[PDB]
RNA sequence: UUACCACGGAGUGAUUCAUGACUGGGGUGAAGUCGUAACAAGGUAGCCGUAGGGGAACCUGCGGCUGGAUC
RNA sequence: GAACUGAAGAGUUUGAUCAUGGCUCAGAUUGAACGCUGGCGGCAGGCCUAACACAUGCAAGUCGAGCGGAUGAAGGGAGCUUGCUCCUGGAUUCAGCGGCGGACGGGUGAGUAAUGCCUAGGAAUCUGCCUGGUAGUGGGGGAUAACGUCCGGAAACGGGCGCUAAUACCGCAUACGUCCUGAGGGAGAAAGUGGGGGAUCUUCGGACCUCACGCUAUCAGAUGAGCCUAGGUCGGAUUAGCUAGUUGGUGGGGUAAAGGCCUACCAAGGCGACGAUCCGUAACUGGUCUGAGAGGAUGAUCAGUCACACUGGAACUGAGACACGGUCCAGACUCCUACGGGAGGCAGCAGUGGGGAAUAUUGGACAAUGGGCGAAAGCCUGAUCCAGCCAUGCCGCGUGUGUGAAGAAGGUCUUCGGAUUGUAAAGCACUUUAAGUUGGGAGGAAGGGCAGUAAGUUAAUACCUUGCUGUUUUGACGUUACCAACAGAAUAAGCACCGGCUAACUUCGUGCCAGCAGCCGCGGUAAUACGAAGGGUGCAAGCGUUAAUCGGAAUUACUGGGCGUAAAGCGCGCGUAGGUGGUUCAGCAAGUUGGAUGUGAAAUCCCCGGGCUCAACCUGGGAACUGCAUCCAAAACUACUGAGCUA
């Protein structure tokens, strides 16, 4: 229905919002290699819940921020 | 260089800008009556700008002065403050 | 544009019988077949590998006429064409309307044909068409315009056609002096001193 | 305004006409949303002189797309 | 009248381009001077790193290598 | 059925060889330029540099059926006898208020390395004209141009004093929707015009009915625009740190809309070797060139987006702009002046000066297709359609055809016999494309006016709308494509090269001089390499040279190279990120595979056809766009998860 997109979460020093980091594999064009890829998100976390280290999910949702347009959807994962 | 028809335009702009900043003024003076009276928390003068006002931002957004949009989002705000007020 | 002059020099330089005179004498008693042309007609050499490609395209080029631009084109067409590179080539520029006009005798060379077609003298299916490129198809009638109908030319032609190896694939009425294109020629149709892969080979270069 | 015009797509002295879905305020040969069918003014043999593709001809003028005096008469031919 | 702000102005840096007395090496030259350093055991085997010395190729010491001849 | 069929090497290091290795060449192409040469037609292309400055002419006007005034005819009545003047009449077409347009169309690529572009998604929005639906268009008021007069100014123009109209402006009434709301209530509009008319009334204008064009409130659609997210988008690390509205939160403001968009306060955050920041360059894409392909180079014409409009900035009006031919201010330049002040922005179409190797007419018409206005007629349209110039490119045609030994003459070579120029000429017959002249001759035209008829509507047979009938009219180009007749071979061949690469050789003159030259190289007295002649070669209204890209170059090697000695293994360990990981079972499904759906604009590439006498060119359909997103299946391998095993 709604595209969430899975990844690590890697800093969590703001408020209300928490920064997930999406890995990618894009092949190179020419060398047709697999290269790992990120992609940081700073996704929003109206409680928060989420630390460091915890597999989450978002979705691309309202820009609700200047650089904050996804907003979680639950902890897959959790650090302990 | 110039053309009649652009030098007619320019005059009908300029006496429509004249006509539209005064009623332009009107919807400004209006609303900030009522955000005085709030800032000053005196609520019995409060509806009485906003009665008072209420006319006016229609009458204007009507006319297409400030936009209905606009229009509506001041009357929500300014009810919702004197709504806060009333307590 | 056109080749305008001498013409055993074309067929001494090779040394084959290039069909630019008619029939009515051998070439041997008209030119010095057994020598290239020029001063230094009667030396020695061995011709290199590129060299006796390009004769061999200039032979094919001599032959009918053809400038390399359209025969370049013409290789494109034939290379654009599905099956050999080879077989599709003689057929592109066998069917042109002054080679089938040759090909019909109204001509004794293609030489006539082109300046017989040219001066609006063919019209073929009906319409007349002045241009020596025209590409014929198969069902095609080609006949002389009416008012060319008693021309001594075609007249003289047709009888010198019939001393020069009757042509299968198309057939010709001698009294309305008008010719059907049948089908296009195969390889067998064709002479065999030809060496269409000569052809193909240098163009890759 | 959506308009149903004649898109100029010929060449010189042989005009050939495309029957263009497209804003009124776009170029007679530039941008379009769709086109729908030709006009061919010097067809000669198995050259169609007038293709219409009524189906498609219709939605736009349900949805309010107004003919130039061209596609008007054009269309009541194709019709006739 | 205040807020914003263009032009313009001041100071102090950075970078880039062009020039500059003079100076250093590099390359090419029709070939001049001084030697003969390497190529043969090249007539003290050569070369590498480093240090010192000398018009110059170079020389010498220390370590390393054979990409050294005879045997 | 088709959308593919596609791959050459040579010269040059040495006494000679093999390898390595660089250089050069043979090819395709260009918005090309230069030299020699030059007949035509079709199609296309044509300032790549100074986003330099611009003389001159046009490029955005239109509506009287929204409104006020002027001009005021046809047609009638008068003094005179209609020379010359006075009344009715309102046909027009006009400066100005208003409406719409001017934000489209057109130009340029300066800026821009991401607020742009491309791909795929998302939601918060606005959207004139257009379509469909719904509820209305009721009643008043106060002004101002134009107009008359006065003053000031050189001009540009400005300022008072009086008059007047609206579909101009603003109240009041009303609210199917609509806006806010303690869901109880509150708030918000409009404008009339034209044709016709059976009754009724009338101030005698009209009221009233109908039709059409309008206007208001609102819903939906379409179009267009705004916004957000993820991935991608040149070179440089001899540019490693960057950023305090900065990065989040809370309240408030602001936008059509979310958001540090702005602000107040709180926290110290945010980006960056996955290349942040900085420097240089640069519009991006579909596409174009080259290549067997993978790739490499590139972003003309045409199409989509973007940015710009003399430079910088700013807002106003408007649905839509921070607006090329609109406004305001500042600046540079040009110009006028009465010295006080004013006017302008060709990167619109022509054209000019200048720069450059280099790129065109101060053209015709709205006939066609579009656009704006208008009810329509109709007007404007340097969009567009055509024409002028240029071999600039692609394509097509011609500059003749057959016979013709005398192997004529002359030239060249010569062995002095002869050969070659050479059936080539001369001659004899012949046709005459194209060019010239004359004649005929489509189509690009859809339509409009007028009259009649039929249908729809309305109370109406009237008005109006639509379908037909008859007549008259619309082609810029154009003096058309195209077709006939006359005449005469008559009007039409030049360029590069000949030592090898590379097809094509002798002589003469020169003698390391003159010169040639892409490389090897040639020329120092018998040069197939210099200059000339003859001959030949290749190409041909073109031929060569340059400039540039790709190829050859497997010479940046993913396809597809190497590292003992030819260039290349870090002096050697450890180790971070990363890359890759023994074997068994089960699960999952990101990778992987197949299918489906949406999208991947059109044009172009390609395949099959159609129309220009063919071709170039145009066009029908298909294929493709190798990508992305979603969904459905599968679990051999990779990734993940869980459980083990010992190599």
């Amino acid at each position: 229905t709604v595209r969430t997109l899975t990844g690590r979460v890697v800093s969590d020093k703001m408020d209300k919002t928490v920064t997930v980091l999406i890995e990618r594999r894009v092949k190179h064009p020419i060398y047709g290699k697999y290269v790992k890829r990120s992609t940081k998100l700073h996704a929003h976390d109206e409680s928060n819940q989420c630390r460091i280290g915890d597999l989450v999910t978002i979705r691309e949702t309202r820009p609700l921020a200047k650089t904050k347009a996804w907003t979680l959807v639950d902890i897959v994962e959790r650090a302990v | 260089a110039n053309t009649p028809s652009a030098k007619k335009r320019a005059k009908q702009a300029e006496k429509r800008r004249s006509h539209n900043a005064s009623l332009r003024s009107m919807v400004r003076t209006y609303i900030k009556n009522v955000v005085k009276a709030i800032d000053a928390k005196d609520l019995e003068k409060a509806q009485a700008a906003f009665t008072a006002a209420v006319p006016v931002i229609d009458r204007m957004a009507d006319k297409g002065i400030i936009h209905k949009n606009k229009a509506a989002r001041h009357k929500s705000r300014l009810s919702g403050h004197i709504k806060a007020l009333s307590t | 544009a056109r080749y305008i002059g001498p013409k055993c020099k074309l067929s001494r330089r090779e040394g084959t019988d290039l069909f630019l005179k008619s029939g009515a004498r051998a070439l041997d008693s008209k030119c010095k077949a057994e020598n290239v042309p020029g001063q230094h007609g009667q030396r020695r050499g061995r011709l290199s590998d590129y060299g006796l490609q390009l004769r061999e395209k200039q032979k094919v080029r001599r032959i009918y006429g053809v400038l390399e631009r359209q025969f370049r084109g013409y290789y494109q067409e034939a290379s654009r064409r599905k099956g050999s590179t080879g077989e599709n080539l003689l057929q592109l520029l066998e069917c042109r309307l002054d080679n089938v006009v040759y090909r019909m005798g109204f001509g004794s060379t293609r030489s006539e044909s082109r300046q017989l077609v040219s001066h609006k003298a063919i019209t073929v299916n009906g319409q007349t068409v002045n241009i020596p490129s025209y590409q014929v198809k198969a069902g095609d009638v080609v006949a002389v315009r009416e008012k060319s109908k008693n021309q001594l030319r075609i007249a003289q032609a047709l009888e010198l056609c019939g001393q020069r190896g009757r042509v299968e694939w198309v057939e010709v009425d001698l009294d309305k002096k008008a010719g059907t294109f049948k089908s296009a020629p195969a390889r067998s149709d064709l002479s065999a001193d030809i060496n269409e892969n000569l052809i193909v080979e240098l163009y890759s270069k | 305004m959506v308009t149903i015009r004649l898109a100029r797509g010929g060449s010189k002295k042989r005009p050939f006409y495309h029957l263009t879905v497209t804003n009124s305020r776009n170029a007679r040969d530039g941008r379009f949303v769709e086109r729908i069918g030709f006009f061919n003014p010097v067809a000669t043999g198995g050259e169609v002189r007038l293709s219409v593709d009524q189906e498609r001809a219709t939605y736009w003028l349900g949805q309010g797309a107004q003919p130039s005096e061209r596609v008007a008469q054009l269309l009541k031919d194709a019709a006739k």
